[PDB]
RNA sequence: UCGGCCGCUAAGAUUAGUAUCUGUUCUUAUCAGUUUAAUAUCUGA
């Protein structure tokens, strides 16, 4: 839903506007604080 | 090397860095010299000998 | 737009000149430096004709040459610093006829840097060292000697630098063969850094130092300095090791001195000065050059002052002291950059401006002066300037230096267009007609009074309107007027009157004693209507004493219909330094009887100088200071009927095309205007992105401008395509406050298509056909007294020939003084758009082994080469 | 709001505009963005000056009207004023401007 | 035979992987002698495929390798496939492009004149991305391509670069900053020194401190690189009541 | 004993290129002078942001770079098509003046003289 | 790293087998053009034909590349890397 | 307005640097000093 793959082949978060290098600090991102606020 | 600056660098001693660069870039091209002599009407000889004489002081005395 | 550029005439002015025996033979040449051209002269000591054996485009600024012959030589060699930073020894081959470049030892960043060597050149007498110093701080010594193959070895550099000092001058002592020693002259500038007050600068004495170059310790040290009196100008040499007392003079305002390091006490001697010299009273005097002429038996100096008279000094010697300095006026001559004394008898005076003279020595050298004569404060010794006596002119060779303005226009009626060319300098100007053709060009001249700024040709008579104009000088009514005081003041301080009769009636020519140097902000001026066929005055209007004419224009003005006008724009009061004025005037003159007389019709006064002028559009435009205006005719008055005053500086030049003004800024290069009939505005439209020095402008096209500026370089401007010049001015004057534009400037910005450094000012740039059934050509013209072009490559074909003849010759025959060709051309900004057919042309001059190894590379062959190389010459210009 | 986001944001520090009738912006953004915002504009229409880059960061009146003084002086003496700088001629060469010919 | 140079392309690619540099710059080359023998077509196809590796020793070399034989086969031949590799969305891929460009530009020299014009939009894109090593890669290419072309007309292009490469300039990261500041020489030598005092003058006296040492930096290797030329180009200062800025002498007129 | 912004617009002759932080510097009057000189160029406006240069740009979908029209019509998305994509084909990109600096917001007779024959 | 940036005399600078080829400024194997020159104290005693960048046995002479020369970074001083 | 604090780059060499998530982020009354472009930080009252 928030989950996008830029231009660089790195994923990020559309509602937070943070990076992840994989899919896995993604999800580690949706159960974090900045995430649930949002 | 001489006439570099930094972020303390002040007007005065950037610009008398460019003057002094100019009179001496002015002893160095005959031409520009030439153009000078020919607008004072002094001899070139008296126009490199009054371009070294403002080397010393070129934009007046220092600030502080 | 691509452009290959050809000199048709070769710089003719002289820097510098050297005396030695540089082909190895008893016979003595002069190497002369024009400024990047290092030429070999010989003199012929039978008939009196100087001879040019080699001139070479050395693509650098040459700022210092010296000859040196090692201990037991034979040849003398030649070094150069210049602008590259680099040292270089050459020797001339002359079988090959040409300079071999023995070393090149590197040691900076090129340019004429402040701290990087290459201003000065000083070398040791009898060979074994060269120092080569900049204006500031550095100085590096290089030991010469020879190896056992009797080639010369140049070692690593020796530093000798000092923080926060200026040189003026350096020589090398003639301590015979003792440890090398270096004379300069030196001022320390780090109290004065340091002192708001002002009181140290003020206190700041220039120091007489002697550099000695141990040769066991491998070291320079600093051994003796000691202040002056005065401030120095230059040292001389003074003979040495048993052939002299050694030591040096230092040459002052005022004053010769004599030093040496030792016990020996200071002796100094004033320097004559004229008797009844009409020269502003408070200047002083400096001698501008020397020549040392060694006989085997004595020695002598011959040293010129600045207003030409050359002196011979001779130092008296007791047991290797000196005790006097004895001076005897020697002869008048023009100014001086180089006078070198040939040991056959002849003196080679290289000119500061104007043609060079060689004359022979018919007497060795009236009241001798002295240091032993006793002299009171404000007493001084007075000569009396005579005509020549101990010279005799046997050769000149005529110099177009300086070029000051140029049109190339057929006013004698011969199809093949002349080149009109005003030359410089003071009461030696003149107005010169070069054709095309043997007596590269020939010339005839005809004598100016000052030096002239600008002249106009009137289309219906063809006669040239000329207005010279000098500054530190007088007008003959003033001149006059100075006289007659002078007369008066020396009968009131029998005997004095038959002085004063005689002071009145002796009538020294300026163009050989000089013009008397009236003070600063003094100008002297006069508009002259010449013939162009034989240059014959027909009207000469002198204008007031402190009206400096910078402007003129021929033009008629529609209300009055068929009439023309001649408008003088004339500053009144103008200092250059700081540079104030009291306003300016434009006269007018009705130009009457075919163009012969200039009637006065009015005088207007404007706020600053009026320093362009052009006709447009049945008007008149008028930069005064930065405002360009429009000037209709009137009756008492011109009328100013329109204004710009959005012109950043100052306007140094106009030039119209259509509805488009381009104007030239001092410093802010290009602008753009547009005027509109109808609204009666002037607009700027567009402007350039860089700052330009303009000198002078050419007009291409409707879009296209060539510029040349203070700098050396030429440039080319165009529009982008859609260029809209069509914007009007706010008529309530609120979009004013909204609209910033771009850049700090026009909302439109020109392009830069074209970039040179042609290493020479340019003060003409006009685009004309040299040769009947030839193509167009942007001739250009140089205040060293050259005359380039630039032509068009039509083709793709030639313009990639060309461009890689450039590129093989820039690497394979790299320029003799050491400086990258691509970096001289691209001095101030990057090279565009230009290939150098000096360089391409330097082919021809190659070795035949390097014509083959260049040519193959091309897959051509030399002669193929050399033909494609004179078709694009002869195409444009001969 | 985070303490750390307020302090970052520089809402601690508080500044006033007189042409805005003593309103206070709290952080520097705030400030220097009002300057092209309504409420400052309004205050400029009402002095009768247009709000330009030029009075960006005044915010005292009597700073504001000396200003556009000193700007509308400065932008008559740069434009062309043909009603008294035309100089034209009546009889025998006087001087006289558009008005008097 | 082409296929028995194929084959050899292959182990080739596992050669780059070799501890000693000797090895690697020599298998580099022998990619350029096949490209001369066979073709760049399938050679560089091989390559643009080495640049998903993960070793960075291994994937620096295919670049190298790219370039060489843009190098030995002229670079027209080459540049489309490795534009095309551009638009790949990968990290490495597109940092080797920009790399293996870098290397091309400082290959071919003057013969990069021809393919300013190509590659200056996708230096344009480089420059703009958030990423630092592409910023960082498209400087060096900017630094080489600036150099291989001086004296030959390619200022508006490079002028075009200058803007998107000097907002870099306030960039902490060392190898970004030490890129940034060698396409700065590198401009200074091919738009003049003029130009880049132009980008330095409002930096010089600002107010921030961030703002002037790295201005004075970029001014100083203008100063020391240009000395002399710089005289034509100082902006007019005007005079102080205490002191005398103006240089008269250059409003002289003739 | 700094000006004022207030001050300072007074005493310059480019009174709207003064900004708030320039009262703060050594020498207001000479940066003010060099900020109005013509064709120098601004600061890049994010020396003051606290976020880095390009950090801020994140959460677009930017398409993949899209190739020159020339190096399009190749085919590559023939040698001598190759040869004249370069040295026929070649058009000049839309390029931009000098001091037009890139910050994260910006990208969302009349014959002319010694022309070739 | 730091260059020891004396004036240079005309001692001729060396490179070992490893670092040949390779620029002494900025490490590149591309287009030898000028060479170097060390100062005399760098080609004093021992440190004769030793290498300019690392310090091992001289075997080729080292050179500046193109983009160095044009750059003028020839002219800064002895280029011997000392640390 | 999103700082501060606790995978990638260098044709490296055969170690140096640097992005990113997670978590934590100090409520101030009123001024002063230290500071900085400003803010913050630190230290007093
Ligand atoms: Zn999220
Ligand atoms: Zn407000
Ligand atoms: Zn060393
Ligand atoms: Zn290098
Ligand atoms: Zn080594």
């Amino acid at each position: 839903p928030y989950f996008m793959k830029n231009h660089l082949g790195s994923y990020e978060c559309k509602l937070c506007l943070t990076l992840h290098n994989n899919e896995g600090s993604y999800l580690a991102h949706t159960q974090g604080k900045k995430h649930q606020t949002n | 090397y001489i006439g570099t600056g930094h972020a303390d660098t002040t007007k005065w001693e950037w610009l008398v860095n460019q003057h002094r660069d100019s009179y001496c870039s002015y002893m160095g091209h005959f031409d520009l010299l030439n153009y000078f002599a020919i607008a004072e009407n002094e001899s070139k000889a008296r126009v490199r000998f009054n371009l070294m004489e403002k080397m010393l002081q070129p934009c007046g005395p220092p600030a502080d | 737009m691509f452009l290959y550029n050809l000199t048709l005439q070769r710089a003719t002015g002289i820097s510098f000149a050297i005396h030695g025996n540089f082909s190895g033979t008893k016979q003595q040449e002069i190497v002369v430096s024009r400024g990047k051209i290092l030429e070999l002269l010989r003199p012929d000591p039978n008939t009196g004709k100087v001879h040019t054996l080699l001139t070479v485009e050395v693509f650098g600024v040459i700022r210092s040459l010296m000859a040196f012959r090692l201990t037991g030589g034979t040849k003398d060699y030649i070094v150069v610093g210049s602008d590259s930073g680099r040292i270089v020894i050459l020797e001339y081959q002359p079988s090959k006829n040409m300079f071999e470049k023995i070393h090149q030892e590197t040691f900076g960043k090129s340019g004429c840097r402040r701290i990087v060597p290459g201003q000065f050149l000083a070398v040791d007498p009898k060979g074994r060292a060269v120092m080569i110093s900049a204006i500031e701080k550095q100085k590096l010594v290089y030991i010469l000697n020879r190896d056992a193959a009797a080639r010369l070895t140049i070692s690593s550099p020796l530093e000798a630098h000092k923080a926060n000092t200026l040189v003026y001058h350096v020589v090398g002592v003639d301590v015979g063969f003792e440890n090398p020693m270096f004379a300069c002259l030196e001022m320390d500038y780090e109290e004065a850094d340091n002192d708001p007050t002002g009181e140290a600068a003020a206190n700041t004495q220039q120091t007489l130092t002697f550099y000695e170059l141990d040769l066991g310790l491998n070291h320079v040290v600093r051994k003796y300095s000691e202040p002056l009196e005065e401030h120095g100008n230059f040292l001389i040499t003074v003979p040495g090791g048993s052939d002299g007392p050694s030591g040096v003079l230092i040459c002052s305002e005022n004053y010769i001195t004599y030093k040496n390091f030792g016990d020996q006490p200071d002796i100094r001697c004033p320097i004559p000065r004229r008797r009844n010299d009409l020269d502003d009273p408070e200047r002083g005097m400096i001698f501008v050059c020397s020549a040392t002429h060694k006989t085997k038996s004595m020695f002598f100096f011959l040293a010129q002052t600045e207003q030409g008279d050359i002196f011979k000094i001779t130092l008296e010697t007791d047991e290797d002291m000196v005790t006097e300095i004895r001076l005897k006026y020697f002869d008048t001559v023009p100014v001086a950059a180089a006078m070198c004394v040939l040991k056959t008898g002849f003196l080679f005076v290289a000119s500061e401006f104007g043609n060079h003279y060689l004359y022979q020595i018919a007497h060795l050298g009236e009241p001798e002066f002295s240091s032993a004569m006793p002299l009171e404060e404000g007493d001084t010794f007075f000569f009396q300037p005579r005509p020549l006596k101990n010279l005799v002119l046997v050769d000149e060779l005529d110099s177009l230096s300086p070029i000051l303005f140029c049109q190339i226009a057929d006013l004698a009626n011969e199809d093949t267009p002349q080149l009109y060319v005003a030359c410089g300098r003071g009461p030696r100007s003149s107005l010169r007609v070069l054709r095309h053709g043997l007596e590269v060009f020939n010339q005839v001249a005809f004598p100016l009074q000052y030096t002239p700024r600008k002249f106009v040709i009137h289309p219906e008579s063809n006669n040239l309107i000329i207005i010279e104009t000098d500054h530190n000088a007088y007008t003959e009514a003033t001149k006059a007027q100075r006289k007659q005081q002078m007369a008066e003041e020396m009968v009131e301080a029998e005997l004095a009157a038959e002085m004063a009769a005689a002071f009145l009636n002796e009538n020294l020519p300026e163009s050989i004693f000089g013009a008397p140097k009236a003070g600063n902000g003094q100008w002297a001026s006069v508009i002259r209507v010449m013939n162009p066929i034989q240059g014959n005055t027909l009207d000469l209007v002198q204008l007031e004493q402190n009206e400096a004419a910078f402007s003129v224009a021929v033009c008629r003005f529609s209300n009055t219909g068929e009439d023309w006008y001649v408008l003088v724009g004339v500053a009144k009061d103008l200092i250059l330094n700081p540079r104030s004025v009291a306003g300016g005037f434009v006269y007018t003159y009705k130009l009457v009887n075919n163009g012969e007389k200039l009637e006065f019709l009015h005088k207007t006064p404007v706020e600053e100088v009026p320093a362009a002028i052009a006709p447009f559009q049945g008007r008149v435009l008028i930069g005064v200071g930065k405002l360009l205006r429009v000037y209709d005719l009137g009756k008492k008055k011109l009328l100013r009927k329109c204004e710009n005053k959005h012109i950043a500086n100052y306007i140094s030049g106009i030039q119209t095309i259509g509805h488009r003004v381009i104007v030239s800024d001092v410093q802010e290069s290009f602008i753009w205007v547009r005027y509109k009939r109808n609204e009666n505005q002037l607009i700027i439209f567009a402007d350039d992105t860089y700052p330009r020095w303009v000198t002078t402008a050419s007009l291409l096209d409707y879009d296209t401008v060539a510029g040349a500026d203070k700098f050396g370089n030429i440039c080319v401007v165009r529009l982008p395509p859609n260029t809209n010049d069509e914007v009007d001015e706010d008529p309530t004057g609120n979009k004013a406050l909204w609209d910033r534009g771009l850049l700090n400037g026009a909302s439109q910005k020109a392009e830069v298509i074209m970039n040179y450094h042609v290493g020479e000012t340019v003060l003409s740039l006009q685009k004309t056909t040299l040769i009947p059934g030839g193509s167009e050509s942007l001739v250009y013209t140089t205040l060293s007294g050259g005359i380039g072009i630039l032509v068009p490559f039509t083709s793709h074909e030639d313009h990639d020939f060309f461009q890689h003849v450039e590129m093989h010759l820039r690497s394979e025959h790299p320029p003799l003084c050491g400086r990258d060709h691509l970096s001289f051309r691209s001095y101030y900004f990057p090279v565009k758009n230009v290939i150098d057919g000096d360089l391409c042309e330097q082919f021809n001059s190659m070795e035949p082994n390097k014509q083959k190894n260049v040519s193959e590379e091309l897959d051509r062959t030399p002669p193929e080469v050399s033909k494609k190389l004179e078709d694009i010459r002869t195409r444009y210009a001969f | 709001i985070p303490y750390w986001l307020y302090k970052l944001h520089g809402l601690n520090i508080n500044y006033n505009c007189e042409i805005c009738g003593n309103y206070t912006y709290r952080g520097p953004k705030a400030f220097q963005r009002h300057f092209a915002e309504w409420r400052h504009a309004h205050g400029m229409r009402c002095l009768g000056i247009p709000n330009t880059a030029h009075f960006a960061n005044v915010t005292q009146i009597e700073d504001a009207v000396s200003l556009w003084a000193k700007l509308k002086l400065q932008k008559a003496s740069e434009r062309w004023q043909p009603d008294t700088e035309e100089e034209y001629e009546d009889s025998s060469g006087n001087v006289v401007n558009k008005k008097t010919y | 035979s082409a296929r028995e140079w194929m084959r050899i392309c292959f182990e080739l690619l596992e050669l780059l992987k070799a501890h000693k540099k000797a090895i690697r710059r020599a298998t580099v080359n022998t990619f350029g002698y096949i490209a001369k023998a066979i073709g760049p077509h399938d050679v560089l196809a091989t390559l643009l495929n080495n640049l998903k590796v993960q070793e960075r020793q291994n994937r620096v070399c295919t670049t190298v390798a790219i370039a060489i034989v843009a190098e030995t086969c002229s670079p027209f031949t080459v540049l489309p496939a490795l534009m095309n590799e551009y638009r790949v969305p990968e990290l490495n891929v597109q940092n080797g492009v920009l790399k293996s460009l870098s290397f091309l530009f400082e290959y071919i020299g003057e013969m990069g004149k021809d393919y300013i014009y190509a590659v200056t939009p996708l230096l344009e894109d480089a420059l703009m991305d958030r990423d630092l090593v592409h910023r960082q890669t498209a400087s060096a290419v900017v630094q080489h391509m600036s150099l291989g072309v001086y004296g030959f007309g390619c200022e508006d292009s490079l002028n075009h670069l200058l803007n998107y490469v000097w907002p870099n300039v306030f960039e902490t990261s060392p190898h970004v900053i030490q890129a940034v500041m060698g396409a700065l020489e590198g401009l200074r030598v091919a738009i003049g020194p003029c130009r880049m005092l132009q980008y330095c003058l409002q930096g010089l006296f600002h107010p921030a401190r961030k703002v002037r040492d790295v201005y004075w930096k970029i001014y100083n290797s203008i100063y020391i690189g240009s000395q002399d030329a710089l005289i034509a180009h100082y902006p007019r200062i005007y005079n102080d009541d205490k002191n005398t800025y103006i240089r008269y002498e250059l409003d002289y007129i003739l | 004993n700094r000006f004022t912004v207030a001050e300072l617009k007074q005493l310059v002759a480019r009174p709207d290129v003064v900004e708030m932080h320039d009262v703060t510097a050594q020498d207001p009057k000479l940066l003010v002078h060099l900020k109005a000189t013509r064709n120098s160029v601004p600061v890049p406006r994010h020396w003051c942001f606290k976020r880095k240069y390009l950090q801020g740009k994140r959460g677009i979908e930017k398409p993949p770079f899209e190739l020159p029209d020339f190096i399009k019509r190749t085919g590559i998305q023939d040698y001598q098509k190759l040869h004249d994509a370069f040295f026929k084909w070649q058009t000049k990109p839309k390029l931009t003046i000098h001091g037009d600096l890139y910050y994260e917001g910006k990208e969302f007779d009349r014959t002319p003289w010694g022309e070739l024959e | 790293l730091i260059f020891c940036r004396k004036q240079a005399g005309v001692a001729i600078g060396r490179l070992c087998e490893k670092c040949d080829g390779k620029c002494v400024i900025c490490d590149s194997y591309v287009r030898p053009c000028t060479l170097v020159r060390i100062c005399d104290e760098c080609n004093y005693g021992s440190y004769q034909g030793r290498c300019v960048i690392c310090g091992g046995p001289g075997v080729s002479d080292a050179y500046y590349c193109k983009e160095c020369t044009i750059q003028e970074k020839d002219r800064d001083g002895c280029p011997k890397i000392v640390n």
